[PDB]
């Protein structure tokens, strides 16, 4: 069981996370503890989904699950150990900024991880800087599958309470009946711009405020840019009419190719919104390299 | 989109790995095929009372056949295995799953709450947490795109559901094959058409390759009104499924 592991320090808080060491081999790992409701509801559904789906995925850009240890009252998940998360890295680079080739490199690897997911019928539904990990070599990986789900062809109506507010998609805010892989693409779009401008793109503080921050920037949508928008369960004709503005002011450092890619990831119509597979071929990645942080 | 070909290929790969033993019932000393039919028919009723998805039902049957391929069980504990499997399938697939106390209730005071909770943990260990399995239902929704008659769809899911009842002889066919026969048979009964060209190019299944499977299913349809199990027939009488269980089966198929 656990006699072979020795704890070093507490990392954070799902359950509780620790940094530990294997006494016999010397390997360093990350332990995630989960308590079972022995007298009430049993094993949590979030844990059941996270374990069964992560066992199918094996990719250089997805975190690796090493073992699962059973106990009458507890579960222990054993992960590989990584050095830091992206959010903390962005704060350390507040004064100087992140070099452009490194931005290009990181984004390229993130798209490779997401393409593998969708090819194996899996949605993530919680992509944000705090759930993305890096090492001392130049790699980056996806993490925390506690809100994931396996979908079907075609889709059904799923859970409506999803995605952290600052990174949420417009179709969800309007209470759509059907959503799919397009919502993961939108999250990566907001992350792209945040790396560039050193701050969040739409930091709203309410459900209604979040929606308006998008409108003031991309322009208020109509039936010409988004057919069927006025039939959404939460559409209202009293919405103010703002006009779209220049991308030269949205993301000043970005050039021609970079701005072409960004505007396709932020398309209003989910049908026209670019896919992760098709994005890997964009001219922006013609000269991609792999720098070290 | 551009993923539905990658997904279909992957599903054909996983249905081989998630397949039960074909002749397991011969090695179970205390239970039979007749007893298994009684359990499945009861699970169908439960799905109607609490209004659950049809996918949830398909998942539960898959879990049960894999568990009984590895562990010996007496006839008195057979219902306990079924109850815990329907609970796990709900947590995986449903938006609003029923609470544990309600699963205790529908067994009518046969087992305790502590017993249900312990059987849940044992099933997880036996299956090593591998729960995302392909079903007959998953393949049918993809086939439906190659049409758009809504009555042909109801009759197609009717035939597919009937197969879950009888281990002999449907435990020897793969889910993708069962889906293929159920589709063409419903299409020839309603309109009179046949297994589309587009699907032969997609699946690689020809009408000749589906022949042994299709002849088995044809006989099940004819003899349905005299089967000891009747919970499925009455379910598809409802107008929600267009009363498809009232139509008369064809006499020949050529
Ligand atoms: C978001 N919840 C998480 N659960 C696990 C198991 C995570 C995880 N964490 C690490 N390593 C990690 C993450 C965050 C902080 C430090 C950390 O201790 N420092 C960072 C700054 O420099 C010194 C101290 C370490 N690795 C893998 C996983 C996974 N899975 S995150």
């Amino acid at each position: 069981s656990m006699e072979n592991f020795q704890k070093v320090e507490k990392i954070g808080e799902y359950g509780v996370v620790y940094k530990a060491r294997n006494k016999l081999t010397g390997e360093v790992v990350a332990l995630k503890k989960i308590r079972l409701d022995t007298e009430t509801e049993g094993v949590p559904s979030t844990a059941i989904r996270e374990i069964s789906l992560l066992k199918e995925l094996n990719h250089p850009n997805i975190v690796k699950l090493l073992d699962v240890i059973h106990t009458e009252n507890k579960l222990y998940l054993v992960f590989e150990f990584l050095h830091q998360d992206l959010k903390k890295f962005m704060d350390a680079s507040a004064l100087t900024g992140i070099p452009l080739p490194l931005i290009k490199s990181y984004l390229f690897q993130l798209l490779q991880g997401l393409a593998f997911c969708h090819s194996h019928r899996v949605l993530h539904r919680d992509l944000k800087p705090q759930n993305l990990l890096i090492n001392t070599e130049g790699a980056i990986k996806l993490a925390d599958f506690g809100l994931a789900r396996a979908f079907g062809v075609p889709v059904r109506t799923y859970t409506h309470e999803v995605v952290t507010l600052w990174y949420r998609a417009p179709e969800i805010l309007l209470g759509c009946k059907y959503y799919s892989t397009a919502v993961d693409i939108w999250s990566l779009g907001c992350i792209f711009a945040e790396m560039v401008t050193r701050r969040a793109l739409f930091p709203g503080d309410s459900e209604i405020d979040q929606l308006f921050r998008i409108f003031r920037t991309l322009g208020t949508p109509d039936e010409v840019v988004w057919p069927g928008v006025t039939s959404m369960p939460d559409y209202k004709p009293s919405f103010p009419k703002w006009a779209r503005q220049d991308f030269s002011k949205v993301v000043p450092p970005l050039d021609e190719d970079g701005r072409s890619l960004l505007s396709q990831m932020l398309h209003y119509d989910p049908n026209k919104r670019i896919s992760a597979k098709a994005a890997l071929a964009h001219p922006f990645f013609q000269d991609v390299t792999k720098p070290v942080p | 989109p551009d993923y539905h070909e990658d997904i279909h290929t992957y599903l054909r790969e996983m249905e081989v790995k998630c397949k039960p033993k074909v002749g397991y019932m011969k090695k179970q000393p205390d239970i039979t095929n007749s007893m298994r039919a009684i359990l499945v028919d009861w699970l169908v009723e439960v799905g109607e009372e609490y209004k659950l998805q049809n996918e949830t039902l398909h998942l539960a049957v898959n879990y049960i056949d894999r568990f009984l391929s590895s562990m010996s069980v007496l006839r008195g504990k057979l219902q306990l295995v079924g109850t815990a499997a329907m609970l796990l399938a709900s947590k995986f697939e449903e938006i609003y799953p029923p609470e544990v106390a309600e699963f205790v209730y529908i067994t009518d005071d046969t087992y305790t709450k502590k017993q249900v909770l312990r059987m849940e943990h044992l099933v997880l260990k036996v299956l090593t947490f591998d729960l995302a399995a392909p079903t007959v239902n998953q393949f049918l929704t993809q086939y439906f795109l190659h049409q758009a008659n809504c009555k042909v769809e109801s009759l197609a899911m009717f035939l597919g559901e009937l197969s879950l009842i009888d281990a002999d002889p449907y435990l020897k066919y793969l889910p993708s094959v069962i889906a293929a026969a159920a589709f063409h048979l419903a299409l020839y009964t309603v309109t009179g058409q046949s297994w589309p060209e587009s699907l032969i190019r997609k699946t690689g299944y020809t009408l000749e390759s589906l022949k042994p499977m299709l002849l088995d299913l044809h006989q099940t349809y004819l003899k349905a009104p005299q089967h000891a199990q009747q919970s499925i027939r009455e379910k598809y009488k409802n107008s929600k499924y267009h009363g498809v269980s009232l139509l008369n089966p064809p006499e020949t198929l050529n």
